[PDB]
């Protein structure tokens, strides 16, 4: 099994930034891509980015290209990511997902097979 | 399965001793730009990435390099292997301050973010094999192609 | 940059039928980058189907996936109360992946 605890739910201001992060478990860390997917009330699953830890080479969709960070850290197998210039449209649970592997515990397959229970971010003042 | 990955004939090659890192990129690199594979100045772009984010693995015996760039300046799928005749010192990738002694470059250039850690993978199998990597230190460019090419096709 | 739309909205059954829910895309998509999710209220998205066919551990054989370029289906063959969730198909084959809209099955 694998396993991703993230942080609590957090309720932030209009302007300021916040940062999630994604403790994984379970299996190997750093050979394995871990995505940051988001969805707001009632609106479905977009992928904001991800990160394969072994070489630090983290990748962006358009949309969040400047306003998202996402980063790494190997010494405690945690994944992070910081969305700044939050608005009201940012209010959503963001889930990190890591993509599953070939056969039982094997050859990584791209799609999201573990996630984690989810943050819940609310913007509002 | 590392699929839909191109492999040619001119992808494998020898560098004499007197090259350093970014020569052994610059040449690895050519190549790709001829065959339309990566942009023209792909390996500018690798030489940046490496100084940031090091790729060098001390694997005993024969310690490894996987120099890279962003999927963003890459076009179309592709590998290109460089034998050294002397060890060239790549930093850790793992952030360990030991110096890893390369002998064999694994260039990496792949279009997909989500095809990345299928190569790693295939590469990881490949470097554990004690037997095949010290084939690759003695076999020559054609012999080195043939290798790789019937290991790459599963 | 590739839409994924999702075919029908809402669909409602009843246990033991079989249900095909579709998945168009704009762009000719790779098969072998073509996953579906299941996502139950409160609950986080489960891994059914990756790779247009190829079906993850523990999924039960009565859900299968396929299709090619842009057509893709999952066909959820003796459904059974359990299964009463949205489903959504996406594509990997390039930055950015993308979801589709979503399949409610009730």
């Amino acid at each position: 099994q694998v396993q991703l605890v993230q942080s609590g739910a957090e309720v932030k201001k209009p302007g300021s930034s916040v940062k999630v992060s994604c403790k994984a478990s379970g299996g190997t860390f750093s050979s394995y891509a871990i995505s940051w997917v988001r969805q707001a009330p009632g609106q479905g699953l977009e992928w904001m980015g991800g990160i394969i830890p072994i070489f630090g080479t983290a990748n962006y969709a358009q949309k969040f290209q400047g306003r998202v960070t996402i980063t790494a850290d190997k010494s405690t197998s945690t994944a992070y990511m910081e969305l700044s210039s939050l608005r009201s449209e940012d209010t959503a649970v963001y889930y990190c997902a890591r993509e599953g592997t070939t056969g039982w515990g094997g050859k990584p397959i791209g799609a999201f097979a573990y996630w984690g229970q989810g943050t819940l971010v609310t913007v509002s003042s | 399965a590392m699929q839909g990955i191109h492999f040619r004939r001119h992808y494998v090659r020898h560098l004499p001793k007197e090259v350093s890192q970014n020569d052994i990129i610059k040449a690895l690199a050519s190549p790709l730009i001829n065959d339309g594979m990566v942009v023209s100045d792909f390996a500018d772009h690798v030489i940046t990435r490496e100084q940031n984010f090091p790729t060098g693995l001390p694997v005993e015996p024969v310690g490894v390099a996987i120099p890279h760039t962003d999927s963003k300046y890459v076009r179309q799928n592709a590998i290109s292997v460089g034998i050294l005749a002397e060890p060239v010192n790549f930093e850790d990738a793992g952030g360990e301050p030991d110096p890893v002694p390369v002998r064999v470059v694994f260039m990496l250039a792949l279009g997909n973010w989500f095809d990345i850690t299928n190569v790693l993978w295939w590469i990881m199998d490949v470097i554990q094999d004690e037997d095949f990597m010290q084939q690759l230190l003695v076999m020559n460019d054609d012999e080195i192609y043939q290798s790789i090419y019937t290991r790459i096709s599963e | 940059e590739i839409v994924l739309t999702q075919s029908p909205g809402t669909l409602s059954l009843s246990p033991g039928e079989r249900a095909t829910l579709s998945c168009r895309a704009s762009q000719s998509v790779s098969s072998s980058y073509l996953a579906w999710y299941q996502q139950k209220p409160g609950q986080a998205p489960r891994l059914l189907i990756y790779g247009a066919s190829s079906r993850a551990t523990g999924i039960p054989d009565r859900f299968s996936g396929s299709g090619s370029g842009t057509d893709f289906t999952l066909t959820i063959s003796r459904l059974e109360p359990e299964d009463f969730a949205v489903y959504y198909c996406q594509q990997y084959g390039s930055s950015p992946s993308t979801f589709g809209q979503g399949t409610k099955v009730e």
